């Protein structure tokens, strides 16, 4: 099936303070596996995950090189930047990067993306043809002429279809039992009279892998649904997420209400009633 | 500069269920700038050293975190998270729910 | 394994 290798790298500066925060993690599909962070004397990159710990000692030496390397790039990009935009020294700023391949379900590379984020906002975008960038503003259109002077978007072509998509295949390798095993939710309805009148049906779906999950207040067209809710998927802490969704129901139409489950670790999808 | 406003989930790892030990999880999601303080809180005090997870970001550039710390739930205890952040005017805090 | 940066912003 699908899977994506991705690093999210953030770096802010810090006004009088030093040097700016350095802070990267890894991603294998919605498991985090990897970190740096630079605020240390000798920071390392880190497995997060406990599979990481079969590499061995020059895979972390490497890795750690490439990270403190990018600390030092980025904290020039935001010098660089500031001097763009004629902005202070007194002011802080954060410069943003992702990185990552994507797989087919045919197990090739099927799309590779690079992102910059100046500030929370879109910078500078290598395009899915791997070969043309996209400037936010007249600041980006000068790292995008550097970038075409020094053919960035040919090694970064050569990285995210090869590099990066080999190593994804090494890494649901040595995580295979964890990564490529599906956790379907566990799932239940609650039930609570917010008066004489009406009543929360509330759908629970619990301890599942991947995040993608849909929640659905199902119903045979004659609910009068007084209100509604769905929240963010969120983490357990434990690799594992969860996600509710809730249903303000007229008290003695609760049967007309069915909540709908899909996901990839169910064999079909779960329909269930209070 | 961009602001957005942390979401807020304070929830439990398992089912709460008195006297049994379980996780008290605060995810912070969708936020920006990175600069946050977060708490966890036993009846209005603050937890010991509570622990979070390493800074990512979204498709849409903001960032999300959870702090989390061993608690084990109580029919008196009343858990909370505290929230401060640039883009509120004061610390916000959310009451945990035990079915939410 | 992540990518050493090439260029300059």
């Amino acid at each position: 099936g699908s899977h994506s290798l991705k690093y999210f790298h953030t770096s802010v500066s810090r006004p009088g303070r030093g040097e700016p925060r350095f802070i990267s993690v890894g991603y294998v599909d919605d498991t985090q596996f990897v970190r740096f962070d630079n605020d240390a004397a000798s920071p390392r990159m880190v497995p997060r995950a406990p599979w990481m710990e079969q590499e061995g000692s020059e895979y972390w030496d490497r890795e750690t090189r490439s990270a403190r390397d990018t600390a030092q790039i980025f904290r020039v990009n935001l010098r660089t930047l500031r001097g763009y935009y004629n902005q202070s020294e007194a002011g802080s700023h954060t410069l943003q990067w992702m990185h990552g391949c994507e797989l087919g379900p045919d197990g090739r590379f099927l799309r590779g993306y690079e992102q910059f984020a100046y500030d929370g906002k879109d910078y500078l975008t290598l395009n899915e043809d791997l070969r043309s960038w996209t400037a936010v503003d007249t600041a980006a259109q000068i790292s995008e002429q550097k970038s075409n002077d020094a053919s960035e978007a040919e090694h970064q072509r050569a990285y995210l279809e090869d590099t990066c998509v080999e190593w994804l295949h090494k890494y649901l390798e040595k995580g295979k039992e964890t990564l490529l095993h599906l956790e379907p939710p566990k799932t239940h309805v609650t039930h609570h009279p917010i008066s004489d009148h009406e009543a929360t049906l509330r759908c629970w779906a619990l301890g599942f892998y991947p995040a993608e999950i849909t929640l659905t207040w199902q119903q045979d067209g004659e609910g009068h649904t007084q209100d509604t809710e769905l929240v963010e998927t969120r983490p357990a802490g434990d690799g594992t997420f969860q996600k509710w969704a809730a249903v303000v129901v007229p008290s003695g139409e609760e049967q007309r209400y069915t909540c709908h489950v899909q996901h990839e670790g169910l064999p079909e999808p779960v329909t269930l009633r209070w | 500069m961009i602001q957005r406003t942390p979401k807020i989930q304070v929830y439990s790892r398992h089912p709460a269920e008195n006297g049994k030990s379980n996780f008290l999880n605060c995810y912070v999601s969708g936020f920006h700038p990175s600069d946050i303080e977060v708490d966890l809180l036993k009846n209005g005090e603050r937890i010991e050293k509570v622990e979070h997870s390493d800074l990512s970001f979204s498709k849409d550039w903001s960032f999300y975190l959870l702090y989390y710390t061993e608690f084990t739930p109580t029919e008196k205890d009343e858990y909370a998270c505290r929230v401060n952040h640039v883009t509120l005017s004061q610390p916000k805090i959310v009451k945990w729910d035990r079915d939410m | 394994r992540m990518y050493s940066p090439t260029s300059i912003l």
